[PDB]
């Protein structure tokens, strides 16, 4: 795919949820469907589990290479933390490709 | 009646408010004494000894300084502070990788 | 010890190494001890294999660590590398703290 990531002719599949209709007080018979239901929400916890495979590095290089640091200058906050409202701050866009291999 | 403040535990036999800046006298306070420990631990408040600070000769007398300070030497023997029921069971030894008799 | 490291009562121990005299033509008996030898030198190849324990980082730190890195600005040369005439580069010093725990 162009955005990026691993195209799949079989992708974990779509999981829909729905609240049930429940009905307000019908004190007389019509064909004509029921239109006035009682106002409801629902609420909960979801947990996902994932399993990935990994490949190692193998590299004969004798000098050291380039790697992602947490490194700021003067900060006057932390980054991938909380605020003092409690909004968390995500400045910066994060890549793989640190890591280097002779063609 | 002499203590040494600032080597003491001292207690409230009341609980407080929190942030409270209020003037606390004698009466009110629940001030510890350490006195049993004294046939083998130094006082406080007063001199530790006298160690020499110069060579004697014909010329000179001999002389002496006295000092305000010393730390562990081998054949030190000492008494450690007394549990209290208003008083802390534990604490934490803190990760340096070096440290010195945890108490 | 003071310059780093690990102290050890057995330490990996001295290793010594001699050229064998080999004399100069002697013709008469002396008791004297003979002075004359043919003039050598030796030349060969070492090798050192050791073997090192890990211990694994347990972190529950959120945010991205400081890590080393090859970072230089408008580089003129490779550093840990050698040069047009042969020589090997090393510029910086490196130390072992990178990662942080909790006290």
């Amino acid at each position: 795919p162009a955005m990026g990531g691993f195209g799949l002719k079989h992708p974990p599949p779509m999981m829909l949820i729905k609240n049930t209709p429940v009905p307000g007080n019908i004190t007389s018979f019509s064909d004509v469907p029921v239109s006035s239901f009682i106002t409801q929400y629902s609420t909960g916890q979801v947990t996902v589990e994932m399993e990935w495979e990994l490949k190692k590095e193998n590299s004969k290089r004798w000098n050291p290479e380039i790697q992602y640091t947490n490194n700021y200058n003067d900060p006057q906050f932390v980054d991938f933390a909380p605020d003092s409202t409690g909004e968390y701050r995500s400045t910066r866009p994060i890549g793989t490709r640190y890591l280097t291999r002779p063609l | 009646n002499t203590y040494a403040l600032e080597n003491t535990m001292i207690f409230n036999s009341q609980p407080a408010n929190p942030g409270t800046t209020a003037t606390y006298l004698e009466g009110n306070m629940l001030i510890t004494s350490e006195s049993e420990t004294q046939p083998v631990n130094r006082v406080a408040y007063n001199v530790g000894g006298q160690m020499a600070t110069n060579n004697q000769s014909s010329t000179t007398a001999p002389a002496t300084g006295t000092y305000n300070l010393q730390e562990i030497v081998p054949g030190s023997v000492w008494m450690e502070r007394d549990v209290y029921l208003q008083g802390p069971i534990w604490a934490k030894i803190p990760e340096t990788g070096a440290h010195f008799h945890p108490s």
